[PDB]
């Protein structure tokens, strides 16, 4: 009833992110096949779409769903009829979607004055969030050449080069194993996260841990970007701790959590140990 | 009429705050078998507390709390008189008898601050017998909710945070680490638990004999052979005595030793604490608040020669065995408190979780 | 289960102890029945909670502190004391020769529906708590039963030691 | 009035003149008194025109010299004071004059007890027969060691902050109470921290991200104390905390005239060599361990909550 609605939004529109597509999917899917109760509807159909959406190997999806269920939990009133529990009180969800669409604009506004001129940049695989901050940085009339890696489960990095030369900066791709060959060339290594967790760990694609271990190898500051959605609520320790269903030849690995240096979101700038301070501020 | 207490033998100049005290004298050689000031159940459980069978932090807190329960279970305040300030004016000299009987382990300092909080809250124009009744009800519901509900929530987090095919070591001693490990074991999990201790104590024979009566395999050694176990183990647990303001796990004798040699071979650490085990004051390292146990207990039963027997005849000779020591914050990874798997330097957030602000 | 009203309707004020939390609140199955679970809107102790909305085919009920701030108690202690006098004996019973594992599910409430709580009114079991302290008090106990009156179940339900009321 | 504009131009001319006057606490007191006068300059219907007024004036204050942040963040906390008063009328016209009057009055009072609270928490940290290390002085450090030397005994060594020196003035200032202190050159600190065990830094500007923007020489001493693992404490109050960010600010450094490094008796060498020296360096949050404040010590990460509760978090635009 909504699964190819979600997949239409997913792979017939590669503009938005997967988490924001999922939360738009269920927020417009408050027009539900009417069970018309507070608890049961909520529990079974939201947990059911979080299960049935699990054909993809992403990790931002279920986290964004649970972030929406913790959103909807707060200002849910009680006033004697089942009309404005949330079935009339839905404009809160509308303002939530527009504010956490404006989130990407506000991280661009926060970090456009943050990469300095002359500093070349080495970067991992693609995001829908590295390009907006780097082109809000170029659009402040700055100048910087960029390196990018291969990121091989696929021919990936060519997509990043094709996107960014169209966005008018000099780009040069590099092989994956040539990181420490060219890590020392860089002045700044920025990383679009896959999902940010409460100890500063950044589970991401197969080479961000490479970037962190080479970053402590060079003592060069290692900056990660995330929006208000993708604060996943796991807790990792090592290289078997994240669930196996998130993995499958691995496809996701886990960087060390205590060596990144500055991150930033909708709520401002955060030292990567204040992530727990804001995550306790989340889920009520 | 005023209690005093002396020191024993040679003493280190670096410890002007906290002295050394020997476990081999009375505490009634200055005050009689009764005492018009000090209470009999108080000296009962304080002399329990002094000799060293009331060892665990949770156990010594509930012991002190039931001692205070016996205090305010019967204490008749005489009339034409104020309740709260005279109660604290009697009970804090009782705290002085505590800290001079054996020095502070600041969880009970949080307990007596809680007691101040409760006695100044209920008024004095209120009739005082049912005020005593609701006060004793308040403190014992407080202590059972803290202890057993924190133990159940930490066990609830612990059900998932042990894998299968893994192993684990433990160090230190408490009832909660035993509840954690056996309530992790008995649900179909399969993991052997090596147990490591130290000297002069070998305290964790407690935890080892509880763990083998829970029917779990083991192997036992000491932290000066902890360089042998770091190839084998896949995660390391620790206990904790107290939680210092910048995320320092004030804890047992060789805790930070194991943390250092853990991420010297890069196996991540994991500690356990609770709500009231957080103080206010903050410090840099060991040399401020750290007790000394018995000096002469350092002994080996090998041949006929105790190699510190004639300690007292020497004067150009000193010794130390610090037990209650600190850890830098950025090697203890995270705690398992009742609020959840929360990282280390993020700990002192709970100072203004009070007024919903 | 002890009521025959399968879904407890509006302003049924019950104090079921909280069992297991949720992301909205707590999944609390009410001990009044077996298969009725719930909700709380914004650790393990009971509290006075009213019920607001209702379903039919899906079984999910919902409940919170809607407006009920100053409410007197003793009606609710009367509620769950009468409701706890009827578990160990008075759900299945028999013309009593108690099988004690279970009795028949379709010959289950052949007289118990008419005499304890699902009677004519709320002053129905009001009068069944006013007159019937037990049927021992007074000793001129009621007529009008499916039995003679209680001839086999007289000794076995309550009239054992004193009927303390 | 004509008095307001002339006295704020007196403060911007003593701002543009450079280093000085006396210390940051005189800056605090006189800027608070001037803003006390400003909330009695003229009336305002709603809060917004006073906010554009004080926003423009503090904007010129920060823009005239970006070197320090004391006037900037006292303006920012006056802004959160009106923001909570704005919260405490709808939670415009009742007593807001007198309310902001008493608000900055208690701000004044808690300012004049700051270094005395620092002297109160000065005791527990240093030990006896141990050695502490300082670079230059803030008068925080003066109250600190003046309290903690009166009952114990220690051995303070000090490398001055010398593009031009003033740590020798610290030395002659505290040495007339006799703690038996030593001074040394700024490039001999590395070997002597095999025999130090703890080090303070008296900074001037601390920012949001846990890092600190202190006098120069503090970065190499911070890295040397990293490579001996002695603990790092920074004796700054909560007062002079800033919300600003390092490379968000376009070169928060301020260079002074290189006359103090290459003197103007130089001969022919000068016009083919660049020469520059900062007063302020940048040292990461990773390396301090123990704050001390008015309310007590705090973590390096815990100044984040101090920012967010002590400043309305969108006054980053002054």
């Amino acid at each position: 009833e909504l699964i190819e609605y979600f997949k239409s939004q997913m792979k017939e529109d590669p503009d938005m992110a997967s988490a924001v597509a999922a939360i738009r999917t269920l927020l417009e899917f408050l027009k539900r096949d009417k069970g018309e109760t507070i608890q049961g509807l909520r529990a079974n159909l939201t947990s059911a779409i979080e299960t049935l959406c699990g054909v993809d190997s992403s990790v931002a999806v279920s986290s964004g769903g649970e972030l929406f269920l913790r959103f909807i939990s707060l200002a849910s009133l009680e006033y004697s009829d089942y009309s404005k529990c949330k079935k009339i009180m839905i404009e809160r969800g509308e303002l939530f979607l527009r504010r956490i669409s404006l989130s990407r604009n506000k991280i661009a506004d926060l970090c456009h004055t943050f990469i300095k001129d002359g500093a070349t940049i080495l970067t991992h695989a693609y995001s829908r969030v590295v390009l907006r901050v780097l082109e809000a940085a170029v659009a402040a009339k700055k100048r910087f050449s960029v390196y990018v890696t291969e990121s091989q489960p696929d021919l990936s990095g060519k997509k990043m080069a094709k996107a960014l030369c169209h966005l008018n900066v000099p780009v040069t791709v590099v092989l994956d194993a040539a990181v420490g060959y060219i890590m020392e060339k860089a002045d700044l290594v920025i990383v679009g996260a896959e999902g940010v967790v409460e100890n500063g760990g950044i589970i991401n694609k197969i080479g961000t841990n490479q970037m962190a271990v080479c970053a402590k190898a060079q003592n060069k500051p290692f900056y990660v970007v995330a929006e208000s959605f993708k604060f996943v609520r796991l807790f990792p320790l090592n290289q078997q701790d994240v669930p196996d269903k998130f993995k499958y030849h691995p496809w996701v690995d886990y960087t060390a959590p205590s060596l990144i240096t500055l991150l930033f979101t909708d709520l401002g700038v955060l030292t990567p140990s204040a992530v727990s301070d804001e995550l306790i501020k989340l889920y009520l | 009429q005023v209690p005093t207490r002396k020191d024993y033998g040679s003493k280190v100049s670096l410890f002007s705050h906290l002295p050394q005290y020997s476990r081999q004298n009375s505490l009634t050689q200055f005050m009689s078998i009764p005492s018009s000031v000090i209470h009999p159940a108080m000296v009962r459980l304080g002399l329990q507390y002094s000799q060293g069978l009331v060892s665990g932090s949770n156990a010594r807190c509930i012991a002190l709390l039931r001692a205070l329960q016996q205090v305010i279970q019967d204490y008749t305040t005489p009339p034409n008189e104020e309740l709260s300030r005279d109660l604290v004016n009697k009970l804090k000299p009782y705290m002085s008898f505590l800290t001079q009987c054996r020095p502070l382990s600041a969880s009970m300092h949080n307990a007596i601050k809680f007691l101040n909080k409760e006695i100044t809250s209920v008024g004095s124009s209120k009739r005082e017998e049912e005020a005593k009744s609701e006060l004793r009800a308040a403190i014992d519901r407080y202590v059972q909710e803290k202890i057993v509900l924190a133990a159940q929530a930490i066990s609830r987090f612990a059900y998932q945070k042990i894998s299968n095919g893994d192993v684990i070591l433990v160090y230190g001693c408490s009832s909660l680490v035993s509840r954690i490990l056996q309530e992790a074991w008995t649900e179909g999990r399969r993991f052997r638990v090596v147990v490591v201790d130290s000297r002069p104590w070998l305290e964790g024979r407690h935890t080892l004999r509880s763990l083998v009566h829970a029917g779990v395999p083991a192997s036992y050694l000491l932290i000066p052979a902890a360089s042998y176990v770091l190839p084998e183990v896949s995660k390391v647990l620790l206990g904790a005595h107290a939680l210092l303001a910048n995320g320092s796990v004030m804890s047992r004798v060789g805790t930070a030793q194991l943390a250092l040699v853990a991420r010297a071979h890069n196996v991540p650490v994991l500690v356990c604490c609770e709500t009231y085990k957080f103080c206010e004051r903050v410090q840099t390292d060991a040399f401020v608040s750290n007790e000394l146990d018995d000096p002469d207990d350092l002994q080996c039963k090998r041949g006929e020669h105790v190699a510190l027997a004639n300690w007292q005849n020497h004067a150009s000779l000193r010794l130390l065995n610090l037990v209650y020591d600190v850890t830098p914050p950025e090697l203890v990874d995270l705690v398992i408190t009742e609020l959840g798997m929360i990282p280390c330097s993020s700990v002192p957030v709970v100072l203004r979780v009070k007024s919903s602000d | 289960r002890f009521y025959q009203h399968k879904f407890p309707e509006v302003e049924d004020v019950v104090m079921v102890n909280v069992r297991s939390i949720a992301e909205m609140g707590a999944y609390v199955s009410l001990l009044e029945y077996n298969n009725i679970e719930g909700m709380i809107l914004l650790i393990g102790r009971n509290e006075c909670v009213v019920v607001i909305r209702v379903d039919k085919e899906k079984g999910y009920i919902d409940l919170s502190k809607r407006r009920v701030s100053p409410e007197e108690a003793i009606k609710c202690e009367d509620k769950f004391t009468k409701s706890k006098t009827v578990y160990s004996i008075l759900r299945h019973v028999a013309e009593v020769l108690e099988y004690t594992k279970d009795e028949q599910l379709e010959s289950l409430f052949q007289r118990t529906a008419w005499v304890f709580d699902d009677k004519y009114k709320r002053p129905g079991y009001g009068a069944y708590d006013a007159f019937k302290h037990a049927v021992s008090d007074p000793s001129i106990l009621d007529s009008l039963d499916l039995n003679e009156d209680e001839r086999e179940v007289l000794i076995n339900n309550i009239n054992r030691r004193l009927t303390p009321q | 009035g004509s008095e307001l504009s002339e006295r704020i131009e007196s403060f911007v001319e003593t701002l543009k003149r450079g280093g000085g006057p006396r210390s940051s606490e005189e800056m605090a007191r006189e800027t608070l008194g001037l803003l006390r006068q400003i909330i009695t300059d003229h009336r305002w219907s709603n809060a917004g025109e006073l906010m554009e007024l004080i926003r423009r004036e503090g904007r010129r204050m920060t823009a005239a010299q970006p070197s320090e942040t004391t006037v900037g963040n006292m303006v920012r906390r006056v802004l959160k004071i009106i923001r909570e008063e704005y919260g405490r009328l709808h939670g415009h016209y009742a007593q807001l004059q007198s309310n902001i009057i008493e608000a900055i009055n208690e701000l004044l009072v808690e300012l004049e007890g700051t270094m005395e609270n620092i002297a109160a928490q000065a005791l527990e940290h240093i030990h006896s027969n141990e050695v502490i290390m300082t670079i230059g002085f803030s008068r925080t450090v003066e109250a600190f060691l003046k309290e903690a030397a009166r009952k114990r005994k220690f051995h303070v060594i000090v490398a001055e902050c010398a593009p031009f020196c003033q740590g020798h003035e610290m030395a002659v200032n505290l040495s007339k109470a006799g703690i038996e202190t030593t001074v040394m050159t700024d490039a001999a600190i590395f070997a002597v921290m095999s025999r130090v065990n703890k080090v303070i830094i008296g900074t001037k500007t601390i920012l949001a991200n846990g890092a600190l923007r202190a006098v120069t020489g503090t970065h190499t001493l911070a890295l040397a104390a990293k490579h001996h693992s002695t603990p790092l404490i920074v004796c700054a109050p909560m007062f002079k905390l800033s919300p600003q960010f390092p490379n968000e600010e376009d070169s928060f450094h301020k260079f002074v005239a290189p006359e103090e490094v290459l003197p103007f008796t130089e001969g022919d060498i000068l016009e083919k060599v660049s020469v520059h020296c900062p007063v302020f360096d940048y040292v990461p949050p990773e390396l301090i361990t123990l704050f001390i404040s008015n309310i007590g010590g705090n973590a390096p990460s815990y100044i984040y909550r101090l920012m967010s509760e002590l400043y309305h978090p969108d006054d980053h635009v002054l």
